């Protein structure tokens, strides 16, 4: 089955084989399709198909609701009708069959998504938000006009929201192990802390296992242990912006006596049921208004250290120990000991079924 | 991986019940747990559903306002709180699980629990011989299911046709067991709830 | 209006 | 919105090695969100197909599905002896998730002569105060049969499952009656 | 006038010309004195004078009140009686006159405080503290014994608490000017902020003048402006410890409209009246229990980047702007803009009067 | 740099007064401000002291519980709240400043303010001539200070000896002005509070 | 604790160029925390010495101080014409800060003959109802003098300051009396 | 006991 959309005038119709285009880091699945035109009533004699990657986002200074500013991050256009002699491209397996079914009035088009591009990520809107989704979302636009610079008509264009998604790698990586050693003032004996997750790659809804090992040799007593999972998102529109948001926190009242060890296993699971009110949280790309899980981590192109546009989502696990206060310095010093454990949170590669849109609709 | 549920039994109409589905092998955040009931001799029907990831719960229109479903993520168990049960609610309840990402059908099902809603109480079976070819034995006005019927203390296992029990208009069950003897005994009937073993002989 | 579905015969 | 899934035929019989097709119809378009189940008597249903064409893991490849508009078809190439059970049709596009009526598949056998036996109420019925008569029909094929009562509703009948030894059904329709009415004729 | 102290037995008496020894960074004033002994009743035949720099501090693990652990940072000893032929040193102007007055039974002693040493700083004790002062304090000890390793007797020793102090330099330095520029995400227009104190060197009780210049060009509005003076203290006993404590904070409700400038002058004054309850605050060295002002900044030995023992006290002025929230990211980002202005807080060099001990005693 | 105080005047016994010392040229955190009173014809006395750096205030034993001293750091002013004033509290109050780091005496002093505590009210002066050598003129039973005394409207400035006024047992002031004339007039007396200019002539 | 600072002499006179010494005694040891002030009549006191030996800035070097145990001495080398005022002694070691009694320094002149004048009450006193008589002593040195009243306390006297023209004091002691008592003699 | 004072004559 393929997806088709028709213009309000009915003269233009475009066919897409899918809506999610998997990103393999080094290569991206091509965006192929077929455009059906009727030149008898079409006097413009030119048909243009445009793929656009835009960072749609609201405005706080403007009091108008719903209005957003559109900033294109990647724009590519290919003209289908009339067939361009220079734009000769091979036909995919699905593309050739669509031409045969429709007839001789259907012409193909094919785009190549370049690498080092953002994935479809939609920030969670607030309760008072009534406009379109905010974030990065691709779009396939088809229209007929005399020239590119000519004004576009609402009745003479079609648009489909497509997605660029990534899935969990087949090969697991090294186990994330991080340790710290804090040296105090009263005594030279250190306060050791170790933490290690079970595996690097976790799935959406799969529990996260944290192993905590505390080797206390100081004179102070640890009061509370805080374990949290935080979502790190990087936005690069005009300047790089870093912000954090905890999606799952669990506090333990474990107390470690001086000159004693400690060992425990903690289980955490990030989910959207308790994070509904956290405005600004990053979620996977929505089509229109569907419910989507937390944004999956983005697989960066090795250690290229490039400034990727759009939104880059990453996760970490923080283990924090609360140390008792008092003594000489009182409540002025900061004696808390912390350590961070990065991990990857994605989806397994689906076998046949692509991601669907609210399978049991209300 | 296995789904096992417990808590079914006999409840008077207007009462309440608690069905607990102790999911093992997976969690409740990555799986959506559904409850499906099957009336005796009828097709399947969907009554409740819970999605712990998005915090959404759904109920059928027939059981809306009476059935409450909730999940305890601590021990991976889902509960079904039933209130104001009626006679038509008697069925076999199955616990089903579907993938959260994404829905691909109810792949895992529970072993099944039986819920019976009747105002009647426990009643003793009555054994009546059937004179004559074939030999039969009728057991009626008993509750609840099941009853064990045998011929000659298990020595006659040839030609016996024990028919499934049926529900009479008075709320009591009844069944007939028959056997064929060409020329030519002992209708061994046992009821576990009433711990009664009544045996009868059939003669012309 | 709405994205419909169809089969390529 | 509710969707009524009309599943036909209600029940069919076929021999081993026969090609069996089952039709499922939806009152509204449900895209390709249809699943098929197989429930043997007494056990829980087993998932066979999802998305109306994707075979579930661990299911023999003889099972197959197809879609044509709103008509969904479950086809078994070779009728293996373990394929004799009840099959249900499901759609999971709109809440509530509606199931089909179900189709019973049983083995095929030649026509068997129905032997009709009548059992008058015994002497113990006299003191009980309740009168009931049961007519017995043994070793008859197929399941459908006609019963006539004479000496008028309020009659109960039960059907046993196909015994593997004889592959035949048994019928026992009983009619309870009051003492005054029983002695009338 | 000179200060004298006598042993409980009365056999030993030591004379000191002063109690505050000014530190000139490159050189330190020598510690001279005269010890009066009576060998007729003194059978030990050896008299030893010891200068000790110790970091007296309490213990939090120990529940006993008043008991403290003593860690010596610099110990020097000079033997006076009998006159050591090798320890031949010149006599200061005051030292020779003291010998003449006392007679032929008085012998001198002189120490040389090495540079790169901590100054007398006493941390503020809490309301429940009943022991001696905590911090760095020098001490001059004189006693007579057969040998150094012999146990010391309480009736056969004297101790005086001396101080090592620093005063404001004669030459003012450059005016401390610091500026910052914060770039936001919605627009490329920057949010400028400038601050500059009037002069680098301030005195105890002298007001501190802060000049704030805000050039807002973004779309957000600044809500509040926070000005504070914080005391930075470095303690190096076993490991380096850094802590901060605000001694004077002033919050202004000034609001800067978008695309508008702002200019104001703020006055601040650190003092101990409102900082009584701030346990752990660093104060100038006390003798026994006197009231002393906030600890004056320490003049480090140029850019040697050495690890100075004891407590190093420094001050800074922080200018912080509160930026309105909302919009895309909501309350997740941190948009506050801050800048820090270091400055020096000392005493002018006294002409004749050394620092006194609670001149109008109650 | 200057210390100026205001608020002194005439107050009935048991009343209250507010003396404000507006310090200019320095602050109150680096300086300790003291109040010193001087009775007419007597020595200095210390009544109050405030140290804004350490937040300590001190009072004399005579004025303990009646005098309250406080400082307003916003405008560099120190106040002295007096309550239940008595007759012996009449004096001239001086505002003094001493260095906080460290005390080296009261180097800066105010110009002085006069506080008079008396139950009597304003009374008109009475002029009586003194017949005879020397010529005199006595003015008595007047309140309050001062009065201007002149001879011949300022034309006789030679040999005049105006003596300081004294306080009588009745609470009223009196003074005598005399002048020497060898062989041979006009006792010009003016009182500002009563705006009365009484002139008298002296004849044998 | 309170400290009584006994300052002697109460008052002295000296000529220009004379060496003037003032003694201040403390009831208890006050270390070297003693200050000296100079207050001309009608003006505020001016600080001269602090710490009993350190000369205040802007003060002429002729002023000097010394300490010997609990005896503090303020010494003026050359008695300049502008040094004629009242000097007070202060201690600032213990609260309360106590001042001295004060010492008056005036110019020195030869002995002047006291002229005694008597002024009987005028005729206006008759209708007033109050009787008062004042005896006048003009141009007499030094200040101390003896007055005898006859025709017994309740007598008031006033002393004027040293006039620069004559450098002499004037005395006027008055005695009020009732009408009945005045007419007795 | 207590640190006293004295003058160097």
């Amino acid at each position: 089955r393929v997806f088709k959309k028709a213009s309000p005038n009915g003269k233009l119709t475009v066919y897409l084989g899918k809506r999610d285009f998997v990103d393999h880091i080094d290569l991206v699945d091509p965006v192929d399709g077929v455009v059906l035109v009727d030149p008898e009533y079409l006097k413009e004699r030119r048909v243009y198909v445009t793929l656009t990657c835009a960072f749609r986002y609201g405005r706080e200074d403007l009091d108008v609701l719903g209005l957003t500013f559109r900033k294109d991050l990647f724009v590519a256009n290919v003209q289908s009708f009339p067939p361009a002699p220079e734009d000769k491209k091979p036909l995919t397996r699905l593309q050739e069959r669509l031409i045969k079914k429709l007839g001789e009035h259907a012409y193909p088009f094919t785009f190549e998504i370049p690498p080092n591009l953002p994935c479809s990520v939609t920030l969670q809107p607030g309760p008072e938000d009534t406009g379109k989704a905010c974030g990065v979302d691709y779009e396939v636009k088809a229209f007929c006009a005399e020239n590119l610079e000519e004004k576009i008509h609402k009745r003479n264009s079609v648009r489909l929201v497509i997605r660029k998604v990534q899935y969990a790698p087949e090969r697991p990586g090294p186990q994330p192990t991080a340790e710290t050693t804090r040296q105090f003032l009263m005594s030279d004996k250190p306060l050791h802390l170790e933490a290690s997750l079970d595996k690097e790659i976790y799935y959406h809804g799969e529990p996260i296992s944290v192993n905590v090992h505390v080797t206390n040799n100081t004179n102070k007593t640890v009061k509370k242990i805080k374990i949290s999972v935080r979502q790190y998102a990087d936005i690069c529109l005009f300047n790089t912006a870093q912000y954090k948001c905890p999606v799952a926190m669990e506090e333990a009242d474990d107390t470690v006596a001086p000159s004693s060890t400690f060992c425990k296993v903690y289980t955490l699971t990030p989910f959207l049921a308790n994070n509904r009110e956290k405005r600004g949280l990053a979620l996977d790309g929505k089509l229109k208004h569907e419910d989507t899980n937390l944004a999956s981590s983005t697989l960066l192109r090795e250690g290229a250290n490039r400034e990727i546009l759009g939104i880059i989502v990453s996760y970490k696990v923080k283990v924090k120990l609360v140390v008792s206060r008092g003594g000489l310095l009182g409540d002025l010093a900061s004696s808390d000991v912390a350590v961070e454990l990065p991990f990857t949170l994605m989806h397994p590669k689906p076998k046949e079924e692509p991601p669907h849109r609210e399978v049991p609709e209300s | 991986v296995q789904l096992v549920e417990s808590g079914g039994g006999l409840v008077q109409p207007g009462g309440s019940l608690r069905l607990s589905c102790a999911a093992s092998g997976f969690n409740v955040y990555s799986s959506s747990i559904h409850w499906v009931r099957q009336a005796p001799g009828k097709g399947l029907e969907w009554v409740a559903s819970i999605s712990s990831y998005y915090g959404y719960t759904y109920y059928a229109d027939s059981v809306k306002g009476r059935f409450t479903i909730s999940a305890d993520t601590s021990k991976n168990t889902a509960y079904l709180q039933m209130n104001s049960l009626r006679a038509e609610d008697t069925a076999v309840y199955y616990c089903a699980r579907s993938r959260q990402f994404w829905y691909s059908g109810l792949d895992y099902w529970g072993q099944g629990t039986l819920v019976t809603v009747s105002s009647a109480s426990t009643k003793g079976p009555s054994v009546f011989p059937l004179a004559p070819a074939a030999l039969g034995c009728l057991v009626k006005d008993y509750f609840p299911e099941p009853v064990t019927v045998s011929w000659n203390s298990g020595a006659l296992t040839s030609g016996v046709h024990t028919f499934p029990a049926v529900l009479q208009s008075s709320g009591l069950y009844s069944l007939s067991s028959v056997v064929t003897v060409p020329s030519s005994y002992i209708c061994n009937v046992n009821h576990k709830p009433s711990n009664t073993k009544v045996d009868k002989k059939v003669e012309p | 209006s709405f994205t419909r579905s169809t089969v390529d015969t | 919105s509710d969707i009524q899934m009309t599943q036909s035929p209600s029940s069919l019989s076929a021999s081993v090695g026969d090609r069996v097709t089952i039709t499922c119809r939806a009152s509204q378009s449900v895209s390709s969100a249809v699943a098929w189940y197989q429930q043997k008597p007494g056990k829980a249903p087993k998932l066979l197909i999802y998305s109306a064409s994707s075979l579930y893991s661990g299911v023999p490849s003889r099972f197959s599905g197809s879609r044509s508009g709103t008509d969904f078809t479950l086809t078994i190439s070779s009728l293996q002896p373990e394929d004799f059970a009840t099959y249900y049709c499901q759609q999971y596009k709109y809440v509530p998730v509606t199931f089909g009526q179900g189709t019973k598949v049983e083995i095929k056998r030649t026509v068997a002569a129905p032997s009709v036996f009548i059992f008058p109420p015994s002497d113990s019925q006299l003191k009980s105060g309740t009168a009931s008569v049961v007519c017995l029909l043994n070793n008859f094929y197929p399941r459908e049969a006609k019963v006539q009562w004479k000496v008028s509703g309020n009659s109960q009948e039960s059907v046993t499952e196909q015994d593997s030894k004889d592959s035949t059904y048994s019928l026992s329709s009983t009619l309870t009656l009051s003492k005054a009415d029983y002695e009338k004729h």
